[PDB]
């Protein structure tokens, strides 16, 4: 896995070490386990960015968008 | 020359579904629709031989329509007429506003326009099979048209000939090279045999630059068959065997070359001198032996593809005698 | 009535195409534009009237089929009208190793 | 179609023989096999304007009538639809190199009754469109 | 640090004649691109789409091939 | 220097440049494939692949001159008519029938050469299969089977029915799925 | 002598800042054909891509299927829909789609188009239904 | 009023008709076809 | 747009065609259920421009672009006299994309703030409120089987 | 035929020389006339050969109909040239920095030869070399003034002796340039100087001057 990818789900790792410890998971059976490892993989694939999409211009209007609000307040 | 050629090109697949379940038979077969009897990129093509690449049927990107492109890169078997090129079947189309048209009857379909000016012309009509030497001017195929373009006029024993010095000698892999040139006068030889003898002798009498004594005098016939008229001065020598034995290391092509009009123009025969002793108005033309056996080589196929194809058109007396100035002018320039 | 800049942007954020196609080419100016790719000058192509030639290298046309909009094609007649030289050099045929 | 028929008194079986009529008409219509079908779709399917004449030609073989401007035209073989007056004109100026102004004002004849585009009166067809004159 | 204005364009996209047309004057722009005879590669979106095509991005950034032997197999 | 049109210029010699093509230029060239037999020539001479040029020019080398770039450079009057001779021979023999021939065999050769060089489920798994293999039959989730079984699990949010993973349900909606198919 | 329709003359004030030798052969000056591509296709276990279609991978499959049953028609599907969008969405779902993707990951300079070809019949589908 | 032997361009769909003396008379309700004062050239 | 003819004819023409025959082309009237894409200018957000299913006024006397007040929050919209451009994808990839990539229901989070967009807005959040709220000035906050059921 | 799919990969600017109009160029225009009757007059600017913007005729060209037909270029042969409206300031470039007598560049080729290409031509021009000797024909540079008056006449400064600098004599001076000195300048084999002055100027396609521009 290249170093980047693994630094990629740092975050995610975390949270499943604090939230499937083992403290917290003592009323779980294991295929029970297997089902929530298995729900999490499918939405964190489902929350992937797509294939070429256009970010950029997604970056500019949602940046572009509280620029009209931060004129409103000029006057303050 | 008939030869094979590789093409690159991109069809439109109007239903790509549809063209699959068979991509090869469908793929070739809009290849004939599309490319078969039209010049495309300085040739003609007669028939598409097989595709050799293909693209995966990729879907139109650009549009809506859901259509498919595919890239195919298949190898076609092309004519690609040249200069001094010998066509002996050549039917007029036009006579007047002094601009002399034509159509080539042979497998290669060059329309021939001929020039008025010149006082040999304007002696053949509509509707006359008459053989026609192409100019040095390059055939001009026009892409997408159904015919070549080329300027020709009424062909001539042409006394004109030229001299090669060769000063440099052949080497295996062009020996080698020659030897497609060397079976396909072999073939032309083999072919040559089947056409009826009085013809051939009649044609070869009519285009040739010196008088033969009423042609019965000897019986030229080639491929092999060690006869010669004229004999004007000097030896022939067989370039066949020449190249043949080339291959085998057993001689030298270093010296002067020249083909002329004594000899007979159909036949494997060609003088290998040391010391120009041909009479022509020109500087030898110093090259390699490559160079002056590509050009003998080039010149026997195209005047025993003249006489055979001469021998193909004519095949009774009807259309000798229908063709009342095309036999007496030629016999008139000697 | 008007699709503008920020309507296409919108547009190509949400990733769509196939409706700034249909929009922009079928309910608008889109055309197709005819390129020699042996000189990427305009080609001359007619189906009907048996025409496939190019007025530069002539013998050497192999004409592609390019989708495009008259407004591109009147911008690039315009910039070759200011003695601007544009050539297209059209993508490449990509050929599976048989 | 109940209601329609109990609100519609002879003529009630009129309608629903008539119908019956036009549905098997319709369906030999597409089982139909002339062999114009072939050379309608050729004369259609946008080829060289110097075939288009000889293949417009050929389709003229199976005329059954000299149609100047009146109404369709049937295939000899068949008696079945074979094509309007309109586009034996059309295809005329197409190999005439004719200009659109000129199409559309001889095809003036073949108008019926924003659109922006006449119709052909008998088969009612685009025969061209005049939204603004240039 | 280049800039959103013309000058950051012209730092990160100077092949991208059509581009920086595109975004401000289309004179100079054009006038340097035939001096300098650039190559402008088609590519993001204002490029494609001065030349009349459209991007290859969204649905149009994977091309799509017909599965021929499936076809074959199952037509 | 340069000298522009219909300029008087006084010749004292003549060079004729030898110039150099890499053989994939000739390559790009028979690819293309609608070039003349002339300037197929001129670049494969250009390349190590004919000789016809340097065949034709050495001869009248006379190299006196010199000056960098590979050459051939005639001084003496007698050599100039030569020269001019052979350069009028050779590019007829560029456009003639016999080295038509062979360039268009030698872009054919080197072209056909450059194409032919060319060329188990887990349990828990195994019951979301089954399920789904039932399912099949009833709704748009034809199964399939990867390693990490990715497909299945989207097939199984598309639906609903992602209990089946932990519960063992199956035949509870099923059942539901027969009555949402009639319906 | 009064016009009124001025054109307002426009300026460009920022200049741009962009950062043996023979006449021309047949080679340095031309070539704009730019040269074949042969395609380099990853074989499947050395490719990296998702094996899940992205939305716009499979509303594209959608697309191009529906568009090609509009004029073609012939299906595998078991039930019939009475629209092309329906029938398409069906087979990416029954995993009948006769479509592949590819993704080409670079055009390398010598001139390979290294693609993955990815079968939609074994990969995740993300669309609703 | 234009006439079929006036047309040369008529527009299609238009009505033509409810003109005298080349305009519609006060009163009359127009619908979207209809052409209100007709004029011709030539 | 006949397919045999490759040609576009008149409805009214057509009367003797009794059917239509397949690869025909036909442009039907927009119904309720069809795709159609909303917008709004300036188009300024990622959701400036999204996918409504049409639902046909057949009101004659209805000249305007309904919606829901929830949906506003897509467009930056307000019912003060804004108008929005509304157009219905007629071909088939245009179509398969609006109702598969730029529905609204895309458009519910927001790309930018990564939340919610659409919600509760004015008469909504109070009558939420006034329902929810455990008293009212006429005592416990409750209603009768009647009332309950109008609810719904 | 069949002209296949294809998609635009690159675009290619350069500077249209004389050449390449005459390349690219359908007609030649050669007449004032506009339209003969209902027809446009062969050999004018509305010649139907470069493309048709009206529905009363066709092409010519394409054979195509308003529609269908995307125009196509002519060529007006100046009969005396003409510079290039949109590089007066290449051409100003070019004409200090070369010997208007020999065309040899008069400036040290090796002292910008550590120079991005872009700008080692403008570093050439921005040097004086007012009053710099030839090393080859010995003749002095003068100064080149452009003129105040308008944005294309160029004068030619020799210690006050005052003479006009026309696209004709321009062209001599920029047809001796050879291209080792454009290629050592930092300009593209495209970019060479004599494309900056033209004998043969392009009359665009009527696609993009409907029936004012053709005033
Ligand atoms: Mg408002
Ligand atoms: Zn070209
Ligand atoms: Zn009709
Ligand atoms: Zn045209
Ligand atoms: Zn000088």
């Amino acid at each position: 896995i290249p170093v980047y990818l693994k630094r990629a789900a740092s975050l995610m790792r975390m949270l499943i070490r604090i939230e499937l410890a083992t403290v917290k998971t003592l009323n779980i059976t294991c295929e029970q386990m297997s089902a929530i490892l298995d729900l999490i993989r499918l939405q964190y694939t489902q929350s992937l960015i797509n294939y070429g999409e256009a970010v950029g211009i997604l970056a500019a209007q949602s940046v572009s968008e509280p620029l009209t609000q931060y004129m409103l307040d000029s006057h303050h | 020359m008939i030869d094979q050629k590789i093409f690159e090109t991109t069809l439109n697949i109007d239903d790509p579904t549809n063209f699959c379940t068979n991509v090869e038979a469908h793929l070739l077969k809009e290849l004939e629709n599309i490319y078969v009897g039209k010049c495309f990129k300085n040739s003609f093509i007669l028939n598409i031989t097989g595709v050799i690449q293909r693209s995966p049927c990729f879907i139109m990107r650009t549009n809506n329509s859901g259509r498919g492109y595919m890239h195919v890169r298949f190898s076609a078997v092309v004519s690609y007429l040249n200069a001094f090129d010998l066509i002996a079947a050549v039917k007029i189309i036009k006579n007047d506003s002094n601009i002399i048209l034509g159509e080539s009857l042979l497998t290669e379909p060059v329309t021939i326009v001929i020039p008025s000016s010149e006082s040999q012309n304007n002696v053949a009509e509509v509707g006359q099979i008459v053989p026609v030497q192409l100019a040095n001017s390059s055939v001009y195929y026009i892409p997408g048209r159904q015919q070549a373009s080329a300027t020709g006029s009424i062909f001539i024993p042409k006394h004109t000939f030229s001299v090669y010095h060769v000063q440099e000698e052949l080497t295996q892999e062009q020996a080698l090279n020659l030897t497609k040139l060397v079976n396909i006068i072999e073939m032309l030889l083999e072919s040559r045999s089947k056409k009826d003898f009085k013809q051939i002798c009649f044609f070869e009498k009519l285009y040739y630059t010196y008088s033969i004594s009423s042609d019965e005098i000897l019986d030229l016939k080639i491929w092999k068959g060690p006869k010669g008229k004229e004999m004007s001065r000097l030896k022939p020598c067989n370039v066949l065997s020449f190249l043949y034995d080339a291959l085998k290391n057993k001689n030298s092509s270093l010296g002067f070359w020249a083909r002329p009009p004594n000899l007979l123009k159909s036949s494997p025969l060609a003088y290998q001198q040391d010391q120009n002793s041909f009479n022509a108005t020109e500087l030898p033309i110093i090259c390699s032996a490559e160079v002056m056996f590509v050009t003998l080589l080039k010149e026997i196929i195209n005047y025993l593809q003249f006489i055979n194809d001469l021998c193909d058109t004519f095949n009774n007396e009807q259309l000798i005698k229908r063709h009342e100035n095309i036999w007496m002018l030629i016999e008139q320039r000697k | 009535l008007r699709l503008g800049e920020m309507e296409h942007w919108v547009l190509t954020a949400q990733g769509a195409m196939q409706t700034i196609i249909e929009k922009s080419h079928d309910d608008s100016d889109g055309c197709i534009s005819y390129i020699c790719r042996n000189c990427g000058e305009p080609a001359i192509y007619n189906a009907s009237h048996p025409i496939y030639k190019c007025m530069n290298c002539d013998v050497q046309a192999d004409i592609g089929m390019v989708d495009s909009r008259r407004s591109s094609i009147v911008f690039q007649h315009e910039m070759r009208a200011a003695n601007v030289n544009i050539t297209s050099v059209l993508s490449p045929r990509v050929f599976q190793p048989a | 179609p109940n209601s329609i028929l109990q609100e519609v008194k002879q003529e009630a079986e009129l309608i629903t023989t008539e119908y019956l009529n036009i549905k098997k008409q319709w369906e030999l219509q597409e089982k139909n096999a002339c062999a114009h079908l072939k050379l309608v779709k050729q004369l259609r399917s946008g080829l060289q304007y110097a075939e288009l004449l000889k293949v417009l030609e050929s389709i003229r073989v199976l005329y059954k009538e000299k149609n100047n401007t009146t109404n369709w035209n049937l295939c000899k073989a068949c008696g079945f639809k074979l094509l309007c007056p309109h586009v034996d004109m059309l295809i005329q100026l197409q190999a005439a190199e004719a200009s659109y102004d000129t199409m559309r004002t001889k095809l003036m004849k073949f108008s019926g009754i924003l659109i922006y585009s006449y119709f052909c009166k008998i088969c009612g067809e685009e025969l061209a469109h005049f939204i603004q004159e240039d | 640090v280049t800039s959103l204005e013309k000058a950051g364009l012209n730092a990160r996209e100077p092949s991208n004649v059509l581009l920086r047309m595109a975004l401000s004057s289309p004179v100079q722009v054009l006038t340097d691109a035939a001096v300098d005879s650039a190559v402008n590669p088609i590519y993001g979106i204002a490029a494609p789409t001065l030349m009349g095509s459209v991007p290859r991005i969204g649905t149009m950034y994977s091309d799509i091939i017909m599965d021929e032997k499936y076809i074959t197999e199952n037509y | 220097l340069a000298v522009p049109a219909e300029a008087p210029i006084e010749i004292y010699g003549l060079k004729l440049r030898l110039k150099t093509f890499s053989p994939q230029c000739f390559m790009r060239m028979a690819e293309i494939g609608s070039f003349s037999p002339e300037t197929l020539g001129y670049v494969a001479s250009g390349a190590n692949l004919t000789n016809f040029i340097r065949v034709f020019m050495k001869c009248v080398d006379q190299e006196t001159w010199k000056k960098n770039g590979e050459g051939v450079v005639v001084t003496t009057k007698e050599n100039i008519i030569q020269f001019t001779h052979q350069y009028i021979e050779l590019y007829k023999f560029l456009r003639s029938g016999g080295h038509s021939w062979l360039i268009n065999r030698l872009a054919e050769e080197m072209v056909h050469r450059k194409l032919d060089r060319e060329d188990e489920p887990e349990e828990n798994i195994k019951r979301v299969i089954f399920f789904l293999k039932e399912l099949s039959t009833m709704y748009s989730v034809s199964p399939v089977f990867t390693s990490g079984y990715m497909p299945l699990l989207y097939d199984l949010y598309r639906a609903g029915y992602l209990e089946v993973l932990w519960n063992p349900v199956e035949q509870k909606f099923l059942q539901h799925a027969e009555q949402r198919e009639k319906e | 002598l009064i016009m009124d329709d001025l054109v307002e003359e426009y300026v460009e004030t920022e200049e741009e800042n962009l950062v043996e030798i023979v006449e021309s052969p047949s080679i340095c000056e031309g070539f704009v054909q730019a040269s074949s591509q042969t395609l380099v296709i990853i074989p499947d276990n050395e490719r990296i891509t998702s094996n899940v279609l992205t939305t716009f991978e499979a509303t594209r499959l959608v697309a191009v299927r529906a568009q090609q049953l509009a004029i073609n028609g012939s299906t595998m599907l078991k039930k019939k829909y009475s629209s092309p969008i329906d029938i398409a969405k069906q087979e990416l779902f029954n995993r009948k789609i006769p479509l592949l993707v590819m993704r080409c990951i670079k055009v390398t300079p010598e001139g390979q188009k290294i693609v993955e070809i990815w079968n939609p019949r074994e990969m995740g589908i993300p669309l609703l239904d | 009023k234009p006439d079929p032997l006036i047309t040369k361009n008529l527009k299609p769909g238009a009505n033509y008709e409810k003109l005298v003396d080349g305009f519609v008379p006060v009163g009359t309700v127009v619908k979207k076809g209809d052409i209100i004062i007709g004029k011709v050239a030539k | 747009y006949k397919q045999i003819t490759q040609s576009v004819h008149d409805i009214e023409g057509l009367k003797q065609d009794f059917r239509l025959e397949v690869g025909d082309i036909l442009y039907r009237d927009v119904v309720t259920g069809d795709v159609a894409f909303f917008n709004r200018q300036p188009s300024l957000e990622r959701s400036s421009i999204g996918v409504h299913r049409i639902v046909v006024l057949e009101n004659p006397k209805i000249s305007t672009f309904q919606m829901n007040v929830s949906a506003c929050a897509w467009y930056n919209a307000d019912f003060d006299g804004d108008q929005m451009n509304l157009w219905v994808p007629w071909s088939v990839m245009s179509r398969v994309e609006a109702e598969l990539l730029c529905s609204v229901r895309n458009w519910f989070i927001s790309t930018k703030s990564s939340g919610p967009v659409n919600g509760q807005v004015q008469d909504s959040t109070v009558g939420s409120f006034l329902l929810t709220r455990t008293n009212t000035p006429m005592g416990k906050n409750v209603m009768n089987k009647l009332h309950a059921m109008g609810l719904f | 035929m069949e002209a296949g799919y294809a998609e635009i990969a690159a675009v290619q600017f350069n500077i249209a020389g004389d050449n390449d109009h005459k390349r690219q160029g359908v007609m030649e225009v050669t007449i004032s006339n506009l339209f003969e009757g209902t027809l446009p007059a062969e050999g004018g600017i509305y010649d139907a050969r470069m493309g048709t913007t009206d529905h009363h005729y066709k092409c010519i060209t394409c054979s195509h109909q308003r529609k269908q037909c995307m125009g196509h270029p002519g060529i007006l042969q100046m009969h005396a040239p003409v510079l290039q409206p949109l590089f007066i300031a290449e051409i100003r470039r070019w004409l200090r920095v070369i010997c208007l007598n020999c065309g040899a560049p008069i400036v040290d080729l090796k002292r910008y030869e550590h120079l991005i290409r872009p700008k080692r031509l403008i570093e050439a021009a921005s040097s004086q070399t007012e009053g710099k000797q030839c090393y080859v024909c010995k003749a002095v540079h003068p100064k080149i003034v452009k003129d105040s008056e308008d944005y294309f006449t160029f004068w030619a400064d020799q210690q006050g002796k005052i003479d006009k600098l026309y696209p004709q004599i321009i062209r001599e001076i920029f047809s001796r340039v050879t291209y080792d000195t454009v290629v050592k300048l930092g300009r593209s084999k495209n970019s060479h100087p004599e494309k900056l002055v033209l004998k043969a100027i392009q009359i665009p396609p009527i696609s993009i001057r409907p029936g004012d521009i053709n005033n």
